[PDB]
């Protein structure tokens, strides 16, 4: 009722001036994956279709719609990756980078040093096989003033 | 009230713009899902 085709999608709101892009997500095996801070767990329209939240976690900053988190590929810790960035009002665009590392007390996470508008949050990070290894949008401002995103990945059950 | 619009396929693209650096940062993750720099 609704558009279920795999691929990357814009998350929009009409609640502000005109139509505003609040973020991005991934449609895979009938499940919509985005970052929690994009929707705050609200329902989504796809044409006349309704997408209901299914799983989420404010601390991982992830949420899935219509089903369990499906994306399980991981950064191998060595190879360059592609941010499929979907910036607001601009075309989807691949950017190839070698991720850095976030060192935490709970262990090491891949990190992409690529600056984009907050409305880009949810944009997928891909391996050379085209597998989604995580989403962009949760990270930190460095001394430079620039932005570094975790490669945020959920668990498949 | 939020809605979605398709924006592309998820494909690796040979000869994309290669950019950004690869820093090693010490970070903390708080209960509200906000990373911060340990320093
Ligand atoms: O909106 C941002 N980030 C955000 C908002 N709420 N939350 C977060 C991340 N922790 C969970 C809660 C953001 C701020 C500045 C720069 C960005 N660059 C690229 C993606 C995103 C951001």
């Amino acid at each position: 009722k609704g558009e279920t085709t795999d691929g990357v999608y814009r998350v929009m709101t009409r609640r502000l001036l005109g139509s505003t892009q609040v973020g991005v997500g991934v449609m895979q095996e009938g499940v919509f994956h985005t970052m929690w801070h994009v929707t705050k767990g609200a329902a989504l329209r796809s044409g006349e279709g309704r997408l209901d939240p299914y799983w989420g976690d404010v601390k991982q900053d992830l949420v899935s719609y219509c089903g369990p988190w499906k994306l399980d590929a991981a950064w191998d810790g060595l190879s360059e990756v592609q941010l499929l960035a979907v910036p607001p009002g601009e075309r989807a665009k691949n950017i190839q980078t070698l991720p850095g590392i976030f060192k935490t007390k709970d262990g090491d996470i891949g990190a992409v040093a690529l600056d984009y508008p907050a409305g880009t949050s949810g944009s997928p990070i891909l391996d050379k096989c085209g597998r989604v290894i995580g989403l962009y949008g949760n990270g930190v401002v460095i001394k430079n003033g620039s932005y570094v995103s975790a490669i945020t990945q959920g668990k498949r059950e | 009230d939020m809605y979605i619009e398709r924006a592309g396929d998820i494909t690796w693209e040979k000869d994309a713009e290669v950019t950004g650096n690869s820093p090693r940062l010490d970070v903390a993750l708080d209960e509200s899902g906000d990373f911060s720099l340990v320093e």
